[PDB]
């Protein structure tokens, strides 16, 4: 989905 | 501004098998286009710059193509390590831009996951909180389902799980499931479980303790 | 070599200011630009403006009323500063530098920094031992970790035994709590035989609260 600030990886 | 649209949005391939990522722009842009690698908590890559050259350090069997509109980033043999997401960048107009990006999922073979439990520690229960941690360790594919009982009661809405990224070596997920109550709640129930499935158990895996 | 590295994460408050110092080391900022780029869940990645070897700036165009970049030369910083900052501003943000001086492909990029826009206050994590039983060992091996719950804003950075511990590490990425604090697990899978032997730490620093832990994980009497 979108960009995670926590993992610095695209979801889903 | 130039807009970049990266196809397909994820990708998912099996190891040693030949990748590409797509990278179309919404007007002719030559070869000025750059390629990016992002691994989990890391900052942007440099892999290719001007659609085809190559930069010091990376791997071989990174390569580009493309002119025009349709420009194209390969990895002839995927390797584990190789788990990341994938940027393009254009700079043939200002301002430079840069795709939404292709997320890279690799397949393996299933594992299924070694399950633990954690009791609340004593320093915790001080703080008026217990949290109770189920830990189901190294399996694949992602999914899987964890599962609450306190004393035969099903848990629901008070728990919250996490997940890693895939494993840069192995390919395999870790997965966090915490059961958040009150000391009060903890201290008048006995029985903490959590049950565990996932594709590679043939059955359930139960992991609990008894308060004390 | 080539290195750039940034100013710590913190928590800026609705409409005030950002700043972010980018130190770098290996190249003279007289002989090459220096970029500022941010990546964030809605736009992704998004180039935000440069300060040249000659001291001129560039901007993109929707940040151009509230960016300015600065440097000092002699020190080898680079100053980066944002006004008037909503939630959606909240991202990483990142000094690059290019191949050649005048160029834009980011061969060299800062670590980020991650910076979070909120009317929250912030507040460092408290740490409890995950501690390894019976119930947490198969095959010889035990699993242990560190819970290290109820912080704001992200990030936390993790890691066990001062470094030197890495196999079978699994950091999480941590969960937003109905509190609006955040909380995390890191554990690590050890070879049971070693309980008795070897110490196992969790060193937790949470930069946003100045906050530094190192938790002890040992088997429960």
């Amino acid at each position: 989905c979108q960009f995670d600030l926590s993992t610095r990886r695209l979801k889903c | 501004d130039i807009l970049l649209t990266q196809s397909p949005v994820i990708l998912s391939v099996s190891p040693g098998e030949r990748v590409s990522f797509s990278c179309r722009a919404s007007q002719s842009i030559g070869t000025n286009i750059h390629w990016y690698q992002q691994r989990t908590n890391g900052s942007p890559r440099l892999l290719i710059k001007y659609a085809s050259e190559s930069i010091s350090g990376i791997p071989s069997r990174f390569s580009g193509s493309g002119s025009g509109t349709d420009f194209t980033l390969s990895i002839n043999s995927v390797e584990s390590e190789d788990i990341a997401d994938y940027y393009c960048q254009q700079n043939n107009n200002w301002p430079t831009t840069f795709g939404a990006g292709t997320k890279l999922e690799l397949k393996r073979t299933v594992a299924a996951p070694s399950v633990f439990i954690f009791p609340p520690s004593d320093e915790q229960l001080k703080s008026g909180t217990a949290s109770v941690v189920c830990l189901l360790n190294n399996f694949y594919p992602r999914e899987a389902k964890v599962q609450w009982k306190v004393d035969n009661a099903l848990q629901s809405g008070n728990s919250q799980e996490s997940v890693t990224e895939q494993d840069s070596k192995d390919s395999t997920y870790s997965l966090s499931s915490t059961l958040t109550l009150s000391k009060a709640d903890y201290e008048k129930h006995k029985v903490y479980a959590c049950e565990v499935t996932h594709q590679g158990l043939s059955s359930p895996v139960t992991k609990s303790f008894n308060r004390g | 070599q080539v290195q750039l590295k940034q100013s710590g994460p913190g928590l800026v408050q609705p409409s005030q200011s950002l700043s972010i110092t980018c130190t770098v080391s290996g190249f003279s900022l007289t002989n090459y630009g220096v970029h500022w780029v941010r990546q964030s869940p809605g736009k992704g990645l998004e180039w935000l403006g440069v300060i040249w070897s000659g001291g001129n700036t560039d901007y993109n165009t929707p940040f151009t009323s509230r960016l300015s970049i600065n440097k000092d030369n002699s020190k080898s910083q680079v100053f980066f500063k944002m006004n008037s900052l909503q939630s959606n501003d909240t991202a990483i943000y990142y000094c690059a530098r290019a191949l050649t001086y005048y160029d834009y492909e980011f061969a060299y990029w800062g670590q980020g920094t991650l910076v979070t826009v909120s009317a929250a206050s912030t507040k460092g994590p408290s740490v409890f031992p995950l501690a390894p039983s019976s119930k947490s060992t198969s095959g010889g091996t035990a699993a242990l970790g560190c819970l290290v719950k109820d912080y704001f804003p992200e990030p936390v950075t993790v890691s066990w035994n001062s470094g030197a511990l890495t196999s079978g590490v699994h950091t999480f990425p941590a969960v937003l709590q109905s509190s609006g604090l955040y909380s995390l697990s890191s554990v690590v899978t050890v070879p049971s035989s070693s309980l008795g032997t070897q110490t196992y730490i969790c060193n937790v620093n949470h930069k946003p609260s100045n906050t530094k832990v190192d938790k002890r994980v040992e088997p429960k009497s």
